[PDB]
């Protein structure tokens, strides 16, 4: 709680650089895109709601994925199990209750055996160095709730909508840290809502303004605008829900006034 | 590698395997290795494992266990730890003639304090601070081990794991099933590990939940809405619990002197908001005049 706040953040930003993927490694990919790579994260959307999983889970497992990419060339009919161990690896860390491995074998519809899945498991481990405790957009977004007045829960969800559009297209969004995607997406969250901005305290807290937010938030903005349109629609389907306050039926801003 | 590794004898055990002291033939390296059975079927990489060791390598610091590799050979992990002597509870049973030193207790407390505000500065919750995993050498340093129980937190909090952390030292907040729990859970325990070292028996040695909190509430006073603003109203507090006054502080550890007095009751504060950070207590006047003395025995 607060005696330990500013600590916190200070070491996540410091984990995240440390965290971060390669911005390029699709380029260095022969048998896999960004499309390829939306398509496995729209997937893994779906699967932490069949199995109600944290929105933490499903950030984490995104983040072990580009990791495990940025070293390691991987088959297009491989990347579904390389998601898969990811995911199985996230919920063991984050889950209080991990679903077990058989229910993991089950939602790739047997293309992979469990046998498979538990070698994927050990090797993303090695490949990872076992280093999972990865700060998201996530982690910073519930920081940066704090700085609500008062708090808001549609912003909140909101917030949590527009990070979690940023991990289904590597590009431009593997260039942006986690702690800028979360600066961008409170933003833009706020101002949707309640026609508010990057309050100061914020800029006091991360020493990041409006103006270092510009590019992240330009992009956000798009995405926003085009989710509709997106080929990939699972978020936007489970945003819909009551428990995110239906906050993807909200109507985006046509500009941003910057 | 393995190769590079003697064993020497068994030291302890956990859920998934034993700990063996061994010795690095190569550096002369005293070291225990923590074994973890993997199994190719069943579930794989056990998540306490997988937790354990992703903090770990995290958490460098002087007052903490240092893991030094992980090791798998042929469907087993090895966990590859820094070697100390033994535990904090083999220390306190040694120590049954007369109790432990003054100074010393004072160094331990003040050296699980600077480990406990080291993990939650990088977010980790222990949930698992007794005796047992508290290791000492005898060059007078004690340190936090056995991270299998711990997790990285958020801020602010969700909700995780209920009834976490051997009964005796579990908090009240966790007892009283509330929806969030922090960093204080932690304090907790060592408030209980404090007591302890000066009387060398456990604080609140319950069977049950329920008896647990009653054992708390007849040291501390069953707490009401000024102590604690909340309690009634938490998941598993019940009316009908009975209404123990506080007792007079002195009484519960009486060999403890105003600061050590002071300090504990900061540690064993009912309210969790309250209850001292381990960060707060590192200043706190009854560390004063510490030093790190070798242990006595
Ligand atoms: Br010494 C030692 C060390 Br070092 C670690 Br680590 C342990 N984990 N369980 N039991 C342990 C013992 Br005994």
């Amino acid at each position: 709680v607060p005696d330990y706040h500013e600590d916190i953040h200070t070491y996540l930003r410091e984990m995240e650089v440390k965290c971060k993927p390669k911005v390029g490694y699709m380029k260095k990919q022969p048998d896999i895109t960004n499309s390829m790579r939306a398509i496995l994260v729209d997937w893994l959307v779906e699967v932490g709601e069949e199995y109600k999983l944290q929105n933490e889970t499903l950030h984490l497992a995104v983040n072990y994925i580009d990791r495990f990419l940025s070293s390691m060339s991987v088959l297009r009919g491989k990347l579904q199990l390389v998601g898969t161990a990811a995911m199985l690896l996230a919920s063991k860390f984050e889950e209080i209750y991990p679903p077990e491995v058989a229910e993991f074998v089950y939602i790739t519809d047997d293309t992979y055996t469990k046998k498979q899945v538990l070698r994927m498991e050990h090797l993303v481990l090695k490949v990872l160095t076992f280093d999972l405790a990865a700060p998201t957009v996530n982690q910073f977004l519930t920081q940066y709730f704090l700085h609500q007045q008062p708090a808001n829960c549609k912003v909140e969800s909101l917030a949590m909508f527009l990070g979690e559009l940023s991990l289904i297209d590597a590009d431009p969004y593997l260039k942006y840290l986690p702690s800028v995607i979360a600066g961008a997406a409170f933003h833009l969250a706020l101002y949707t809502v309640t026609g508010q901005s990057w309050p100061e305290s914020l800029i006091r807290k991360t020493g990041y303004t409006l103006e270092s937010l510009k590019p992240c938030l330009m992009d956000l903005h798009q995405t926003y605008l085009k989710a509709p349109q997106h080929a990939q629609q699972s978020i936007r389907e489970k945003y819909k829900n009551s428990k995110y306050h239906g906050v993807s039926l909200l109507n985006p801003p046509e500009t941003l006034n910057l | 590698s393995m190769e590079n590794f003697q064993k020497v004898e068994k030291i302890g055990e956990g859920t998934y395997g034993v700990v063996y002291k061994a010795r690095n033939k190569l550096t002369g390296e005293v070291v225990a290795l923590k074994k973890i059975r993997l199994d190719t079927e069943t579930e794989g990489v056990p998540s306490t494992a997988i937790r354990e060791i992703s903090l770990l390598k995290e958490l460098n610091h002087p007052n903490i266990v240092k893991l030094l590799d992980v090791i798998h050979t042929e469907n087993k992990l090895y966990l590859v730890f820094e070697f100390l002597h033994q535990d904090l509870k083999k220390f306190m049973d040694a120590s049954a003639l007369t109790g432990i030193p003054l100074p010393l207790i004072k160094s331990y407390l003040f050296q699980l304090l600077q480990g406990l505000a080291f993990c939650h500065s990088h977010r980790v919750l222990h949930r698992d601070l007794k005796p047992q995993n508290l290791l000492i050498n005898t060059e007078g340093a004690i340190k936090l081990a056995d991270f299998g129980l711990a997790r990285a937190f958020g801020v602010p909090v969700r909700t995780y794991t209920h009834e976490v952390v051997t009964l005796w030292y579990r908090a009240p907040e966790i007892l009283l099933g509330c929806k969030y729990y922090s960093t204080a859970v932690d304090i907790w325990s060592l408030g209980c590990i404090f007591a302890e070292m000066v009387t060398r028996r456990a604080l609140f040695p319950g069977d049950s939940e329920i008896d647990q909190l009653f054992r708390i509430f007849r040291t501390l006073g069953t707490p009401d809405e000024v102590v604690w603003p909340g309690v009634t109203s938490m998941p598993d507090y019940k009316p009908s619990f009975p209404k123990w006054a506080r007792q007079d502080f002195s009484k519960v550890v009486p060999p403890l002197d105003e600061d050590g007095r002071s300090l504990l009751s900061q540690m064993l504060h009912y309210d969790p908001n309250k209850r001292i950070s381990a960060k707060a207590a590192l200043a706190h006047p009854f560390f004063q005049d510490v030093t790190k003395p070798v242990p006595h025995l």
